[PDB]
């Protein structure tokens, strides 16, 4: 949310953790895949369903046939402007969906954490929560594999929440 | 403090910019590039198959065998044929080819010709037809005229009536080509021709025409006062091709086999060949790529990418990328 | 362990596959094919209008009144017309149809016609008309010929010159067709028609023309290596149309009314009739549907959905349904 | 979220309740109706909009009119691949906006209750609350209408809470 | 009670609805119409030039000077062409121009002419030019004819043969306009001509032509009998055009130069000029706007906005705002 | 979310306080810009890619001539369906994201406020959040730029929410 991570070569989305075990990222692997998967079969789509064309020809015509010239003329200018007005069209809306899209997955992931931690850590309000507890290493694992234990560490954060 | 986990997205260096509807000039992770904006300049066969180069020869001086077109006496199969915007070698006397046009698009489904001998040079007996010679058509310097077609003239002072037919023997639809000269006066007539008043009749199945000369004066076409028309019809498998005339013909020596039949056109280019392949060509050269979109030419042969006017068409397929 | 309330979404059994920009083959609760896909494979009538069959006839057969084409020597109103792709029955002299694919363009917006007698076969006191009859026009193994169209030869030894007009004293445009015979050679003419010299002259306000038949030695079609050439024009409410020949005419006796003027095409169906209904016809079969899209045919008439070359047009309405 | 209720036939957005007095699905009557009414709109609006075509033909050339015929076949090829592409890319792209507007309108309900009930219940993160606390068939009946009342069950649920 | 904060949007009195998807009909905050569909009513000038206005003129009524259509004798440059659906002052004899509609497009290409004497009125010495009058072709009532083009007839009994011949010594194109008179009768041929069999014959580098008269009976078009078709070429910078005729040539006197050449067209308009201006202009009225569509006519010419046949185009800029 | 404020004439999106020190509307500078910013170009890009017309012809015909005058009045109805049907959709599909462009604006002010007062606040479910504690000006003023200090306000809040 404050931009991205430079630091993350692992995939498109992921986590930081830093604990007093130290810090590190970490990729999510069927967040990342979803979405290689949904935008590159986008990609194709878009080239594929071109699959249109086959003939070409220009076309010859004397002086006393301007009218007909005139005619083949404007039929290829003509569908030019429409293919060309759609390509372009096409990108601009597909290529905003796309950016959004990813906006989108960076949110469940957001999500998914925040539902899994309500009171056992602080919402920074920067993409980051500050946990209440300690969260060593497997602690951390665990709130990315969704397979992490509130109730472990239930008290622990009421109790040091009620140092503040 | 206390422990951390964040949730971001991926960054890098990555400076390829790409377009919203809301948003212009928006620095992305990682983009393709669809249009397609580079070629080789080059000439270059389709697919294995080299084109028909006609240098500073036209379809017609091809076709009729203009004396400067000689390389193009028995030329072999091609994928397509380029023509310059204007030849130097087309007629050489000056005048109209009929139906140009529907012949050169006919040529457009056509892959390989087959010239035959159709009716002997040497047949003409009784008319003198080694005479059939201009000015206005040179060779090497020396006046010339059409290989693929003679100038019928008359023997003694005798032009006798013309009869001749061909039964075309052959599978193949065949290209034949005749001619018609109009004359510039009585005495040119009487002194080429013998009679004054003269026709060329020319029938198949399909066909029925009569040509009647048109004897008057005219501005001179490349020092030369008189004008020359030719003709052309497919005549089919089992048809026959009927001439009779006493004047003016351009009779036919060669036909054109039309084997094979399958697709080309006639590209209007000024660059050379290149000794490449493509499956895609334009005018100002072919191109080898795998893209939807490509902005090289209109005028393109072949399969290839839809021709737009774009100047850019880029897909973000990674993340927005600040730093 | 505690009280739980729960939000959630339909499901079912459904299969309807449907897709998406990113995902393909999703399974979903609802959806609309909007695609059409069926026809009854047959040719039916548009709107309780039946259409025009010439079953083995053209378009030509059928005008000109071609012996086996009996059958349509009075038919009424129609919707369409259908001509198989090659009809056995066309002319019966082989020749050129002037214009004929305009004329064909033409009944694409007539619906109906009135066939008159504009020149009784019985007034040709000087000339004989019953013998307007050939071999290469069979009609039940008899020698025979078109029946709408008279082709006048010599009484005694002599062709006078003909000269008879007409004026359209109706409120409809009509039709009206005539022909030249071409014969072979100066002794065919001489012994059909007399004089050796001849043309065919027909005028209108807008019309002015002069046909010289061709006279030489042709292939044969049909075992005949003569030719008939016919022609036609729309004679305009008050306007009168003249002839005049001494020779190789074939004329007139009747001519068509034009009533009414609409809607219509030209079908090259080989396929038969149904008594069914649609608004929407093609080629290979009628559609009664209602839909935006379909994949039948291009060439189709009424109104009816856009033809498209797509397999699959379908719209998920529901929800995301996977057990 | 976990996938669809198959005992869901009252509409297409709904509840599942369960507590002492048993259990029971629960359409929104709201919720399902304004997804219709803007799914069908969007059909008709598809189809309604190609009020287009009415007129018909093929048409008929001669020999020496190749150049003309295949400028009349070129038009067809022209507007049909037009046309397909269009029709395609029309129903790929508003396919797409169909199903996320289902989980859009989806996400409303779970929005509608969890703030009606912040610490009176747990985000099982499963598209489920458990309430903390007892929840008759009226007080369900409640947060569905919106009409539900925190306060009653206020230290109820905080007092059921300090059980942890 | 405890103090508030609240998120919140724009709301106000606009009643401006807009479209969607699934939606039809929602009010808006504030909303952009794209949609333009207002004309002033009138013909206007294009970036300050001013159209030619032929009022109950045709362009070949104007080109061949009809004696009506006098105040076009010597126009200076223009913007567009409009010409009524049906002029009255067309042509005053019954008869055919060639190729009118190919004219008729070359002059869209085309912004101004320059009316040049090509061959003097007065030069015809031994042929009758003034008797070049009938009452098919009206002035002040009196009979008249063309005035760009000159009837000859034969002075005395006798129509020497014509050989005349011009070579545009210009760098222009110009435009040369001469006709044929169809006669309808062996004696009104002699009476007027002379000879009885007779031709016009015209010859540029590029045309060939010889035109030999219909004589025949016709149905009267404004009581005459009569027919006199017209034909035109381009004549090329250094290139001489001949002519030779013996009878029935309706030779130029006036021949058009070319200059100069841009954008044109010929709006088919009843509307009159309102001395306005415009880049875009339509049969019924220009057009001063500045906006991607309109609906007001699918015939407009300039630089105009799309033409589309939808009722509304408005796009939502701000937001929801209902009360 | 209950409608627009009639009142707010500062902007696009903003905000409504209420404390003893009386009300008052504020439009929130950066998302009425970006708002602004974003629809703008949208509107231009939809007008600036029609840059295609530039020619313009009808056309004339003779009486023999009526196959090629059908071809050419096709090719006209061809192109005018076919940029009718695109002006018409790009409208319709525009539109409609336009309008939840600003739904999910809106919404994005909302969550910047409830990230920064989490227990400070009680969601009413309508917009607004009723201040556990006494928020002067500065207060808001402060809510409203990010610039809030959550532990300042924490224990009046918890003490004051422990009244109930
Ligand atoms: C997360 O731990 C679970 C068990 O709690 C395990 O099945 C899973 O593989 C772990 N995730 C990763 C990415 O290793
Ligand atoms: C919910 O109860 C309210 C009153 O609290 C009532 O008006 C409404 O009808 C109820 N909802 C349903 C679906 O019956
Ligand atoms: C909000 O206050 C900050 C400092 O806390 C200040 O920089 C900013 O200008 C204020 N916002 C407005 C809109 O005045
Ligand atoms: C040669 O062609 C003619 C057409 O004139 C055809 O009838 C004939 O079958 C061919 N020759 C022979 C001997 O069959
Ligand atoms: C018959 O048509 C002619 C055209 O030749 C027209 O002038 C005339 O009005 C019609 N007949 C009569 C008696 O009016
Ligand atoms: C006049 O035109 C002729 C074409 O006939 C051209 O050859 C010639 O150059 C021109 N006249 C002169 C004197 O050069």
């Amino acid at each position: 949310i404050e931009g991205g991570w430079q630091g993350m070569v692992d995939g498109w989305y992921g986590y930081h953790h830093s604990n007093e075990q130290g810090s590190g990222y970490a990729a999510d692997k069927e967040s990342t895949q979803k979405a290689i998967d949904g935008v590159t079969n986008k990609v194709n789509s878009i080239i594929d369903k071109m699959n249109t064309q086959f003939e070409a020809v220009g076309r010859e015509f004397n002086n006393l046939e301007r009218r007909i010239e005139n005619l083949n003329k404007k039929m290829e200018d003509g569908f030019l402007d429409v293919w060309t007005y759609n390509a372009e069209l096409l990108v601009l809306m597909e290529n905003e969906r796309t950016l959004d899209f990813h906006d989108s997955n960076v949110k469940n992931l957001y999500d998914k954490v925040r539902l899994q931690l309500r009171d056992n850590a602080k919402e920074l309000g920067n993409g980051c929560f500050e946990f209440y507890h300690k969260c060593d290493n497997e602690c951390m694992e665990s709130v990315r594999n969704g397979t992490y234990d509130y109730p472990q560490y239930s008290e622990e954060a009421r109790l040091k929440r009620e140092e503040i | 403090p206390g422990d951390q986990i964040c949730i971001g997205y991926h960054a890098n260096n990555s400076t390829e910019q790409v377009d919203t509807i809301m948003e212009k000039n928006v620095t992305v992770t990682h983009a393709q590039d669809i249009l397609e904006k580079t070629h080789n300049g080059k000439l270059c066969d389709l697919d294995g198959v080299k084109p028909l180069i006609l240098r500073d020869c036209s379809v017609a001086g091809w076709l009729l065998g203009n004396p400067m077109c000689d390389e193009f006496i028995n030329v072999p199969e091609w994928s397509y044929i380029v023509e310059k915007a204007n030849p130097a070698n087309d007629l050489c006397y000056p005048g109209n080819f009929n139906d140009y046009e529907e012949l050169k698009h006919l040529l457009s489904r056509i892959n390989h010709f087959e010239k035959i001998q159709i009716i002997p040079k040497s047949s003409w007996s009784d008319h003198e037809a080694s005479s059939g010679v201009s000015s206005a058509c040179p060779y090497q310097g020396t006046p010339s005229f059409f290989r693929n077609v003679v100038w019928l003239i008359k023997k003694n002072n005798t032009y006798p009536t013309i009869k001749r037919s061909y039964n075309n023997t052959n599978q193949e639809d065949l290209l034949i080509l005749w001619g018609i000269h109009h004359s510039n006066d009585a005495a040119e007539q009487t002194k080429l021709y013998q009679n004054p008043t003269t026709y060329i009749s020319v029938g198949t199945s399909t066909l029925n025409q009569r040509l009647v000369p048109k004897i008057a004066t005219r501005s001179k076409v490349n020092g030369q006062s008189g004008r020359m028309d030719f003709f052309w019809t497919i005549l089919k498998p089992n048809d026959a091709i009927n001439f009779e005339s006493n004047g003016n013909f351009i009779a036919p020596e060669y036909a054109y086999k039309i084997v094979k039949k399958g697709d080309s056109a006639i590209v209007k280019s000024e660059v050379e060949y290149g000794n490449c392949n493509t499956k895609c060509q334009t005018p100002i050269g072919a191109i080898n790529s795998s893209m939807p979109f490509h902005n090289i030419h209109p005028l393109t042969i072949g399969e290839c990418p839809k021709y737009v006017k774009s100047n850019k068409l880029v897909l973000a397929t990674g993340l927005r990328n600040s730093p």
